[PDB]
């Protein structure tokens, strides 16, 4: 009983073999029979070695969303989408199309020009910060409270230029 | 898709000419979003022209248009602008205005710019 090898899953005392990618579960293995698995339709796919009974349907890249098909989806692999040309894929999951990425708060920019379709972001260096998501802006240096004021808390990358004050 | 951007003030102009593109925005807090101007032409295929921050403090310009073109905005009028002066043949294109995510909803209908002689 228990433990169970990788590529096995265990159920009601028996150590059963998982279904290979591209095949769905139909019957749990017994003491005498191996796990009954069956393939997916070329609509459906299955990611991993599983005990899932329903195959997942393929992605679907809608051109009216700027998506095109990169890799054709197989019985063991989902359809991999890609964005048009002048645009990049809004995420790792090629789900939506953006003209270009936007460099989230703690980062600056190094610009987009395609097919270099993204904007190449830099983590803010020491003494610099960036608030807001911006497609063009760079990190900016902290304001020197010093000018008839005293620094009360500090900034750094995300946080707004050292808040303050006063004291001196 | 409730975001609506309306391009205005395009046209044919002789080299050295001037034109002021107007992108009348509606359906979102315009005052909060960073904006862009992009041009598309057959062959010259898509070029990011200019960018402006929500406030109007910061702007970005492609080297090609620098000093001739000028991005601007009136947040109280909710309109985006492009003062394109000292115009050249290369600028002949269909110009579009953005909205920060930069998805399909986020785009203006475009306006055409042509120079000739």
């Amino acid at each position: 009983p228990t433990a169970c090898r990788e590529k096995q899953y265990l159920i009601n005392s028996q150590c059963c073999s998982l279904c290979q990618p591209g095949q769905k579960l139909v019957s749990d293995c017994t003491e005498f029979t191996e796990t009954e698995c069956l393939p997916c339709g070329e609509s459906e796919f299955l990611d991993t070695w599983n005990r899932e009974t329903h195959c997942h349907q393929h992605k679907y890249c809608d051109p009216n969303l700027g998506l095109r098909v990169q890799q054709k989806g197989t019985s063991e692999t989902d359809t991999i989408c890609t964005c048009e040309e002048g645009w990049h894929c809004t995420s790792e999951a090629c789900e939506s199309c953006v003209l270009h990425r936007s460099c989230s708060p703690g980062f600056g920019v190094k610009q987009i020009a395609t097919g270099v379709s993204d904007t190449i972001c830099e983590p803010c260096p020491v003494g610099f910060f960036s608030d807001v998501s911006s497609a063009f802006e760079k990190c900016h240096p902290w304001t020197s409270c010093e000018t008839k004021d005293l620094v009360v808390q500090q900034a750094g990358t995300d946080k707004t230029d050292v808040v303050c004050g006063p004291q001196d | 898709t409730e975001v609506q951007l309306l391009e205005s003030g395009g046209g044919l102009v002789q080299p050295g000419g001037s034109l002021r593109l107007s992108c009348a925005a509606s359906g979102f807090t315009f005052r909060d979003y960073e904006m862009w101007w992009v041009r598309q032409a057959p062959g010259k295929g898509l070029e990011r022209v200019s960018a402006i921050n929500p406030q109007g403090t910061r702007t970005y310009y492609a080297d090609s248009v620098m000093g001739r073109f000028t991005i601007s905005r009136d947040n109280s009028k909710n309109t985006l602008y492009l003062q394109m002066n000292s115009l050249r043949a290369e600028d002949t294109a269909v110009y579009y205005c953005a909205k920060l995510p930069f998805t399909f909803d986020d785009w203006g209908q475009g306006t055409l710019v042509t120079v000739s002689s």
